[PDB]
Protein backbone atom coordinates (compact mmCIF):
# COMPACT_ATOMS: atom_id res chain seq x y z
CA UNK A 1 0.00 0.00 0.00
CA UNK A 2 2.54 2.60 1.11
CA UNK A 3 4.90 1.53 -1.66
CA UNK A 4 1.95 1.95 -4.02
CA UNK A 5 2.25 -1.25 -6.04
CA UNK A 6 0.00 -4.09 -7.17
CA UNK A 7 0.11 -7.17 -4.94
CA UNK A 8 0.03 -10.75 -6.20
CA UNK A 9 -0.11 -13.71 -3.84
CA UNK A 10 -0.06 -17.50 -3.78
CA UNK A 11 0.39 -20.42 -1.39
CA UNK A 12 2.69 -23.37 -0.88
CA UNK A 13 -0.08 -25.87 -1.58
CA UNK A 14 -1.48 -25.22 -5.07
CA UNK A 15 2.02 -25.45 -6.57
CA UNK A 16 3.30 -28.51 -4.69
CA UNK A 17 0.47 -30.68 -6.08
CA UNK A 18 1.99 -33.94 -7.45
CA UNK A 19 0.50 -33.63 -10.99
CA UNK A 20 3.88 -34.07 -12.77
CA UNK A 21 5.30 -31.33 -15.06
CA UNK A 22 2.60 -28.80 -14.19
CA UNK A 23 4.78 -26.75 -11.85
CA UNK A 24 7.19 -25.61 -14.57
CA UNK A 25 4.47 -24.05 -16.73
CA UNK A 26 2.81 -22.64 -13.61
CA UNK A 27 5.88 -20.75 -12.40
CA UNK A 28 6.75 -19.68 -15.95
CA UNK A 29 3.30 -18.20 -16.47
CA UNK A 30 3.03 -16.49 -13.09
CA UNK A 31 6.45 -14.90 -13.52
CA UNK A 32 5.62 -13.70 -17.02
CA UNK A 33 2.43 -12.18 -15.62
CA UNK A 34 4.49 -10.43 -12.95
CA UNK A 35 6.90 -9.13 -15.60
CA UNK A 36 4.20 -7.75 -17.87
CA UNK A 37 2.38 -6.34 -14.82
CA UNK A 38 5.49 -5.04 -13.03
CA UNK A 39 6.12 -3.31 -10.70
CA UNK A 40 4.53 -5.84 -8.33
CA UNK A 41 5.41 -7.91 -5.27
CA UNK A 42 4.65 -11.65 -5.16
CA UNK A 43 3.89 -12.79 -1.62
CA UNK A 44 4.04 -16.55 -1.11
CA UNK A 45 3.16 -18.26 2.17
CA UNK A 46 4.89 -21.36 3.59
CA UNK A 47 7.58 -21.20 0.94
CA UNK A 48 9.25 -24.27 2.47
CA UNK B 1 -1.95 -43.68 -6.81
CA UNK B 2 -4.01 -40.50 -6.94
CA UNK B 3 -6.90 -42.29 -5.23
CA UNK B 4 -6.70 -40.68 -1.78
CA UNK B 5 -6.55 -37.08 -2.97
CA UNK B 6 -9.46 -37.75 -5.31
CA UNK B 7 -11.52 -39.32 -2.52
CA UNK B 8 -10.84 -36.33 -0.26
CA UNK B 9 -11.87 -34.08 -3.15
CA UNK B 10 -15.11 -35.99 -3.72
CA UNK B 11 -15.96 -35.93 -0.02
CA UNK B 12 -15.30 -32.22 0.47
CA UNK B 13 -17.13 -31.40 -2.76
CA UNK B 14 -20.32 -33.25 -1.84
CA UNK B 15 -19.99 -31.68 1.62
CA UNK B 16 -19.60 -28.08 0.44
CA UNK B 17 -22.49 -28.70 -1.94
CA UNK B 18 -24.73 -29.41 1.08
CA UNK B 19 -23.58 -26.64 3.42
CA UNK B 20 -24.05 -26.34 6.31
CA UNK B 21 -22.78 -29.82 7.18
CA UNK B 22 -20.43 -31.72 9.48
CA UNK B 23 -17.55 -34.02 8.56
CA UNK B 24 -15.98 -36.47 11.01
CA UNK B 25 -12.63 -38.03 10.07
CA UNK B 26 -12.01 -40.54 12.84
CA UNK B 27 -8.41 -41.58 13.49
CA UNK B 28 -6.68 -38.90 11.41
CA UNK B 29 -3.43 -40.47 12.63
CA UNK B 30 -3.05 -42.14 9.23
CA UNK B 31 -3.80 -39.01 7.18
CA UNK B 32 -2.50 -36.04 9.19
CA UNK B 33 0.61 -37.89 10.30
CA UNK B 34 3.71 -35.71 10.14
CA UNK B 35 5.65 -35.64 6.87
CA UNK B 36 8.77 -37.70 7.53
CA UNK B 37 12.29 -36.81 6.37
CA UNK B 38 12.88 -39.83 4.10
CA UNK B 39 11.21 -43.08 3.01
CA UNK B 40 10.56 -43.83 -0.64
CA UNK B 41 7.10 -45.31 -0.36
CA UNK B 42 4.16 -45.01 -2.78
CA UNK B 43 2.03 -45.25 0.34
CA UNK B 44 4.09 -42.35 1.65
CA UNK B 45 3.44 -40.61 -1.69
CA UNK B 46 -0.30 -41.16 -1.35
CA UNK B 47 -0.17 -39.96 2.26
CA UNK B 48 1.57 -36.77 1.14
CA UNK B 49 -0.98 -36.17 -1.62
CA UNK B 50 -3.94 -36.87 0.68
CA UNK B 51 -2.45 -34.61 3.36
CA UNK B 52 -1.92 -31.62 1.09
CA UNK B 53 -5.29 -32.17 -0.60
CA UNK B 54 -6.89 -32.13 2.85
CA UNK B 55 -4.92 -28.98 3.65
CA UNK B 56 -5.93 -27.11 0.50
CA UNK B 57 -9.54 -28.28 0.81
CA UNK B 58 -9.93 -26.87 4.29
CA UNK B 59 -8.16 -23.94 2.68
Amino acid sequence: AEGGVRMFTCSGTDFYDVYSGVGARRVRETFDRLRNAAPAILFIDEFD
Amino acid sequence: AGVAAARVNSLFYNARKKAPAIIFIDEIDAIGRARSTLGGDPGSMERESALLAMLVQMD
